[PDB]
């Protein structure tokens, strides 16, 4: 999930806003993709044995 | 481990070489070589006292978890799975390996006809694992990875400060 | 008068086996011995 | 399910000790298990070889270990002392003793002689 | 409690192969075993009934 695009749709005014929180999408997005890469490593390891 | 093992002086094994796996009595760290290279092996730690941040003491000192290896890994040798259920039962090393080659399957002859050529396997082993431990930096991926996953949330809590959430500036003094 | 004491712990009581190529021990009497292990399964559920 | 409805070889899992048996109780949102162990008590020094050789061929115990009172040798279990009688029964034969370091040489007791007798 | 302190009968979980025995050591904030494995090496065809 694109953070910056969920929770502002293509307004920069919405991106200025949020940017001044700080680094709470790059934390979701980091939380994101390591969900992704535990779930591709549980099916290599179920698997690929 | 209620109690506490330790090999005897004399390390007599029927050729079995557990060296790079005992501690090490000359260094000042009662740790095995293959704990040294990994303690050495792992590299955000002592800037952790800033803002309201502690890091509170590890309860048992790496000299403790050190020792506790050492013991169990002491019964182990001189006792095998006995101590670990009880009273512990000296046997030789020989023996020990003979009744694990019976609960794997393998008859126990097979292990006394040719005790030299495990005992050589079993030290060219422990051999390639330091070698391979040495020559690769992605071994203890997985400590390194939880330590700097740990670190990098810290950081990116005490970053989350700096921001002012509209305010003139982040300092409460200030505004 | 008994006070408050802090000190190194020690983890155990050390001991050296009498280990050699040609000793082994071999238990002449048993004992049975009844243990306890306590786990939860549920929780106090609200709603 | 496996302490209970059967008997588990792994250690230290149904309690410390040889698991034997468990039984279950209940508790207010939660289980209590009674680990029935047997922990061997009393020990004894003994000499022990990995092998015997009585006519040139190497002797291993079929199920136990040899241990020695001093004197006379005998073949016992490992978790208990129970000492037997060397025969062919007890132990197997193979290959020859003169490969194995730490065997040392042995009578071992053929009943054909006393059932010849008559 | 399993690999160390006994022989575990699974497949692996001490290690891949016919375990013999382990030995622990320490690591920061981790540990190390180094599973002791049986494998076998050399095969042959044979008739069998
Ligand atoms: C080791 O055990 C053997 C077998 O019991 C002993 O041999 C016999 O022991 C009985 C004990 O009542 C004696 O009456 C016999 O005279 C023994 N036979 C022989 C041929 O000696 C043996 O004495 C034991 N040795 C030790 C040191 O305990
Ligand atoms: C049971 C015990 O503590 N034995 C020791 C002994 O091994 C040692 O040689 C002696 C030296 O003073 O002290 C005592
Ligand atoms: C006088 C004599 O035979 N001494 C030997 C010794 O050289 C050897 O190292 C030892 C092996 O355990 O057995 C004994
Ligand atoms: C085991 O190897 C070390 C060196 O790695 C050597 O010093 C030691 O003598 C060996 N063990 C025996 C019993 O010789
Ligand atoms: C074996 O003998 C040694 C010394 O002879 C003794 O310290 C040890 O306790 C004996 N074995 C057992 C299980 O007690
Ligand atoms: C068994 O025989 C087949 C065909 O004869 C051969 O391909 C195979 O390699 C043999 N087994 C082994 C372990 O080589």
């Amino acid at each position: 999930v694109d953070c910056t695009m969920y929770i502002c749709g293509d307004s920069t005014e919405c991106s200025n806003l949020l940017l001044q929180y700080g680094s709470f999408c790059t934390q979701l997005n980091r939380a994101l993709t390591g969900i992704a890469v535990e779930q591709d490593k549980n099916t290599q390891e179920v698997f690929a044995q | 481990v209620k109690q506490i093992y330790k090999t005897p002086p004399i390390k007599d094994f029927g050729g079995f070489n557990f060296s790079q796996i005992l501690p090490d009595p000359s260094k000042p760290s009662k740790r095995s070589f293959i704990e040294d290279l990994l303690f050495n092996k792992v590299t955000l730690i002592c800037a952790q006292k800033f803002n309201g941040l502690t890091v509170l003491p590890p309860l048992l000192t790496d000299e403790m978890i050190a020792q506790y290896t050492s013991a169990l890994l002491a019964g182990t040798i001189t006792s095998g799975w006995t101590f670990g259920a009880g009273a512990a039962l000296q046997i030789p090393f020989a023996m020990q390996m003979a009744y694990r080659f019976n609960g794997i399957g393998v008859t126990q002859n097979v292990l006394y006809e040719n005790q030299k050529l495990i005992a050589n396997q079993f030290n060219s082993a422990i051999g390639k694992i330091q070698d391979s431990l040495s020559s690769t930096a992605s071994a203890l991926g997985k400590l390194q990875d939880v330590v700097n996953q740990n670190a990098q949330a810290l950081n990116t809590l005490v970053k989350q400060l700096s921001s002012n959430f509209g305010a003139i500036s982040s300092v409460l003094n200030d505004i | 008068s008994q006070s408050i004491i802090a000190y190194t712990m020690s983890l155990g009581a050390e001991n050296s086996v009498a280990y050699s190529n040609n000793s082994i021990a071999i238990p002449t009497n048993f004992t049975i011995s009844v243990t306890t292990e306590i786990l939860p399964v549920s929780m106090t559920k609200t709603s | 399910s496996e302490c209970v409805l059967g008997q588990s070889k792994r250690v230290d899992f149904c309690g410390k000790g040889y698991h034997l048996m468990s039984f279950p109780q209940s508790a207010p949102h939660g289980v209590v298990f009674l680990h029935v162990t047997y922990v061997p008590a009393q020990e004894k020094n003994f000499t022990t070889a990995p092998a015997i050789c009585h006519d040139g061929k190497a002797h291993f115990p079929r199920e136990g270990v040899f241990v020695s009172n001093g004197t006379h040798w005998f073949v016992t279990q490992r978790n208990f002392y129970e000492p037997q009688i060397i025969t062919t029964d007890n132990t197997f034969v193979s290959g020859n003793c003169d490969v194995v370091i730490g065997i040392v040489n042995n009578t071992v007791y053929d009943p054909l002689q006393p059932e010849l007798d008559s």
